[PDB]
């Protein structure tokens, strides 16, 4: 349906996809300071919504490898 | 925060979230309350439910 | 029209009425910043201040004479009074120069502004130095790219990221002075 940029285009947002074009410098790095990229890729958070004050069960993210490239 | 033995913390920021809130909604508008940390979870349910999402 | 001037000094006449009195005023982000963008200066002769931010990283603040970003309608330089400018930046090599030595920042994208104070700001995600990068795991990752073809314009959102991000880091080294 929208217009705009490529990604913008695609559903993906600025966010998912500058972050992905972030993580994929950080894996073609020396293995010295390539270490030092999985450290600030992991997302491990969880999230449950609120339709009346009763969540669901939740939505947990545990990746280690950085956002997810698929679709959402 | 996510562990609650900070002590002032979490209960602050609910004074100042309704403190902000309150001062920025009076022309009838939608509200949308999200809160970061699972203490918040457990405060901003009692006081503001009707706008949690 | 500015009829509706919201602010920071404005915010509290607003919280004197109905947010209590116990509680002092909350503080805002442009009450911790010492550098704006309508108050002109800065500049005084043929220096700029840069600063070049990730966010996990601040990695210039000094002031240079020549910043040489990598915008999506290709590579631009920047003097001590550039056009005020937004310039978004396509993965390229974002170079700095003080003097006679530059140093050669490979960024992944993520914008760029020009401020009419003369100020500019250099907002990426990962910048990585050329000498961390390795190009023998490179372009093994553009044949990994450029070779699967899914149907699902997602995936090639991201595989035409990861085209143009390698093949921009490949001329990166390859091009060396």
């Amino acid at each position: 349906a929208p217009s705009g940029p490529f990604y913008r285009v695609a559903g993906m947002s600025y966010l998912r996809y500058s972050n992905i074009c972030a993580d994929l410098l950080r894996n073609v790095l020396k293995e010295p300071f390539k270490a030092k990229a999985q450290a600030r890729q992991a997302i491990h958070f969880r999230q449950a919504p609120y339709v009346d004050g009763k969540a669901g069960a939740s939505k947990v993210y545990e990746l280690e490898n950085g956002i997810p490239k698929t679709a959402n | 925060s996510d562990k609650g033995l900070c002590g002032g913390l979490n209960s602050n920021i609910t004074k100042y979230t309704r403190a902000t809130l309150a001062t920025t909604e009076s022309e009838g508008k939608d509200v949308v309350v999200v809160s970061i940390g699972d203490k918040g979870r457990s405060q901003l349910t009692r006081i503001e439910s009707q706008r949690y999402q | 029209e500015a009829a509706a001037p919201a602010g920071p000094k404005e915010f509290t006449e607003v919280w004197n009425k109905k947010a209590p009195s116990t509680l002092i005023v909350p503080e805002f982000p442009s009450n911790y910043t010492a550098v704006k963008a309508v108050g002109e200066g800065q500049v005084h002769g043929d220096a700029f201040p840069v600063n070049f931010y990730t966010p996990h990283s601040i990695l210039s603040q000094a002031q240079k004479d020549t910043v040489v970003l990598p915008g999506v309608d290709g590579y631009f330089g920047v003097k001590a009074s550039h056009v005020p400018t937004i310039a978004q930046l396509k993965p390229g090599v974002v170079e700095l120069h003080s003097g006679a030595e530059s140093e050669k920042f490979f960024v992944s994208g993520g914008f760029a502004f020009v401020h009419p104070n003369g100020v500019t700001d250099i907002c990426v995600l990962e910048a990585a130095t050329l000498d961390q990068v390795d190009p023998a795991a490179v372009k093994s990752a553009l044949a990994a790219a450029s070779a699967a073809q899914p149907t699902d314009e997602f995936e090639q959102a991201a595989n035409r990221a990861a085209i143009e991000l390698y093949s921009a880091l490949e001329s990166a080294v390859e091009a060396k002075a």
